[PDB]
Parts: C-alpha cells; structure tokens; sequence
C-alpha cells in the first residue's frame, strides 16, 4: 500500500505527494508543481534524485530534503 | 596503465589531468559520461531491473563506465589515467585534493558554490548542463550532510566480508557489494557521495571531477576484496531476473559481462595492491 498524500508549505515552497530515462514510480512528488523524481528502497525508506545516497523515512521526507538541497532554486522537469 | 592515489600525483600529472578533464568538457563528451550516469541512477530498482547500482553488478558496471571515461581521456593525453581518492586516509578538507591546482575546495556556505580551482564556475570552463535543477555552477558542502568520512577500521570490516553478494541482490541484501556501496552498515561509497554534497550528492554526481576520484578507489576495494577473498567470485551465476548474472552482459554497452571485468589487470594495475595473505 502506497503512503498516503500529502500537500504543504516548506520554507516558502509548495510540496505535493501522491500515490500514482527513470523507473516506473508508484508515487509522485512535486515541487511547486515541477515533479521531483523519487524512489522507494526494499527497506521502505526514500531517496530523490537531488539526495540521492541519504534514505529518508517517508516522500515527505524526500521533498522536504529537496527543498533544502534546492535553496530556493527552481526544481527541472526530468 | 597504472592508477596512483590522488595524494601521489606530481605538479606535472595533475596539470595533464585537469586539461584532460576539461578538454572532455568542452568538446561535449563529458556531459555525455554525467547523462549516462544519471539514467541509470534513475531506473535501476530494487524491485525492478538493476544494472549500475543495488545490485551485483554495481561493481563490474563502474569498472566499465570509469574504463570508458579513462579511455576518453587517453584520447586526449595518452599519459593521463585516473588517479583514485582513499577517504579512509585524506579525510579532510584540508587534503590536497581539494587544492586549487587540483580539484579545489568546498562551496561557499551561502549557495554551495566551489570558489576556487580549475572547476570552478567564474573559470567559465566548468558549465553544469545536465542538471536536475536552474543552477549552473559546482556546488560542494565538504562535511555538510555528514561529519565523516569513513575510517580505515570500517573500510576494514567490510573488506571481511566473504560473500560477494546475496538475494535478494539489491539494496537490502547482506554480503560485500551492498556493505561496499553503503546501503547497509557503516556505510562506505554512499556516504563518501553525501560527504562530498553539492552535485555529488545527487542523481548526476559525475558533474563533479571527484566522482571518478571516489570511483577508483571503490574499485580498488573491489580489487583488495578479491585478493582477501580468492575463493570468493562474483555471483549471482545465472538465470536471475532482472540482475545481471556472471556471464550476463551489461547495458549500455550490450557487449561485456561482469565475467569479463573481475580481473583489473587486463586494463590496469595500481601504485600499490596488497598481496593475498594470511
Ligand atoms: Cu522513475
Ligand atoms: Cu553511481
Ligand atoms: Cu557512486
Ligand atoms: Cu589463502
């Protein structure tokens, strides 16, 4: 079962998580309304391709490391 | 060809180095290296096909792409080969590494941006194109994410390890190839990725000179596991979806195999390899 969804303000910017040249994801994360590719390990655990070697718990967790990775930048479309 | 440490190189091998590296970024052909990369990164699954990353083939898969990238090097300076960056021995920002006549030094703490060195944005010779975001510049945070590097002992535990691999084959398994890549344990090259921050940390880390640096010397672990490890070979050894097996080839190349990459020697030999002993 897929975690659930999520929307909020972080730090300025709007995060959004949803169950649904890159794998075929069961859920999608954006950032201000630019997807932020992220992926599920075996352990449950996250990582996004801007933190890609550092497992976070949830994909709240991914988008909100991406916005701090980001500091304020505009998030590319994959 | 004969990889040295980083830490060895003379004035004259890194000046040939460094030219080597932009002259690959200036004709186009490396971000090429950075795109293939980062597709890999961003397929490979645990539940799913597998082949630059959580899996076996993590190993044999580097070896090939840093063979690729060296061999376009060679191109341009036959004389230039890669040097390797041992993080459990120069494992702080003060190393020579990181000097401005060679990779230069971490980001300023306002944007993560590398000030100094060859590779540094003001150059004008170091574009960050393939990216995941509008920021064009090397960014580093040496220690930022995580306080260290990973210590000699650690490196050591994990070269204990007999077992090459294990299923499930992936990010959960036990064994030396996922302890290696750091999804399990004290963690070795996934941690080195986040130590380094800046683009290393992310899905296109070869924007970064030091992703190759880090690389070879994953690679030369591999190289010092075998030589603990003689009755130890690569595994799985065939009919394993979605992985690939010993005698398996590997994208994106289709025409090599894990079996014909486990000895090194047939391509390269290092300043120095411990010999296999009791
Ligand atoms: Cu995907
Ligand atoms: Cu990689
Ligand atoms: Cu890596
Ligand atoms: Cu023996």
């Amino acid at each position: 079962a897929a975690p659930e969804s999520f929307d909020e303000v972080y730090k300025g910017r709007r995060i959004q998580g949803r169950p649904a040249h890159e794998h075929g994801g069961g859920y999608e994360v954006f950032v201000d309304g630019v997807q932020l590719h992220v992926m599920r390990n075996a352990d449950g655990s996250w990582i996004s391709v801007v933190s890609h070697y550092d497992p976070v718990p949830t994909p709240r967790a991914a988008a909100r490391a991406a916005v701090d990775e980001l500091q304020g930048a505009p998030l590319l479309p994959f | 060809t004969v990889r040295k440490n980083q830490a060895t190189l003379t004035a004259d091998e890194k000046r040939r180095f460094v030219a080597a590296v932009l002259e690959l970024k200036r004709s186009g052909r490396y971000d090429e290296f950075v795109r293939t990369h980062n597709e890999f990164i961003m397929s490979d699954t645990d539940s799913g096909e597998r082949t630059g990353h959580r899996s076996p083939s993590f190993l044999p898969w580097h070896r090939r792409f840093l063979l690729d990238f060296e061999q376009a090097l060679q191109s341009v300076d036959s004389s230039v080969t890669l040097p390797y960056w041992d993080w459990s021995a120069d494992r702080t920002v003060r190393a020579s590494l990181w000097a401005p006549d060679f990779l230069g030094g971490t980001g300023r703490s306002t944007d993560g941006r590398v000030m100094d060195g060859p590779f540094a944005a003001s150059t004008g010779n170091w574009p960050i194109n393939v990216r995941v975001d509008s920021r064009t510049y090397l960014r580093r945070s040496l220690g930022g994410s995580v306080a260290e590097l990973p210590t000699r002992a650690e490196v050591e535990s994990v070269l204990a390890i007999s077992a090459y691999d294990l299923p499930p084959y992936n990010s959960a398994s036990e064994g030396f190839r996922n302890h290696l890549e750091g999804w399990r344990g004290v963690n070795l090259h996934n941690r080195v990725h986040v130590w380094v921050g800046g683009q290393m940390a992310t899905g296109v880390s070869p924007n970064d000179p030091v992703f190759w640096l880090h690389h070879a010397y994953v690679d030369k672990l591999w190289a010092e596991w075998q030589r603990r490890h003689p009755d130890s070979a690569y595994v799985p050894t065939g009919g394993t979806p979605d992985v690939v097996d010993l005698n398996e080839t590997m994208k994106p190349w289709n025409t090599v195999r894990p079996a014909d990459l486990l000895d090194h020697t047939a391509y390269y030999t290092f300043d120095a390899l411990e010999h296999h002993h009791h």
